[PDB]
């Protein structure tokens, strides 16, 4: 019942961004070789 | 068959224990957070080292043991 954005770290990258944008980060953070 | 523990610990640092193989699949060790905290596969991503845990592969092949700690990544995109 969190009414907000959540700011959470890009376990790859190591940067602390949004929610929505540590997911998309994700997707192009573990694409990796 | 047996159950050993491995610390899959969020992004908000909560850390959950799960009681799977590192020869098991990674596809069950998502199902099991699901089973601790309650929240599904699909809200929940499973990250160890900086590489994706990739459901058809065991923990054992990323380089994960038994009683190893790895990052989850929390999404909570149902609402
Ligand atoms: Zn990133």
């Amino acid at each position: 019942g969190s009414r907000q954005v959540t700011k959470v770290d890009c376990p790859v990258c190591g940067v602390n961004i949004p929610e929505s944008h540590i997911n998309k980060h994700l997707d192009s953070c573990l694409s990796r070789e | 068959g047996s159950h050993m523990q491995i610390f899959v610990k969020t992004l908000t640092g909560k850390t959950i224990t799960l009681e799977v193989e590192p020869s098991d699949t990674i596809e069950n060790v998502k199902a099991k957070i699901q089973d601790k905290e309650g929240i599904p596969p699909d809200q929940q991503r499973l990250i160890f080292a900086g590489k994706q845990l990739e459901d058809g592969r065991t923990l054992s092949d990323y380089n994960i043991q038994k009683e190893s700690t790895l990052h989850l990544v929390l999404r909570l995109r149902g609402g």
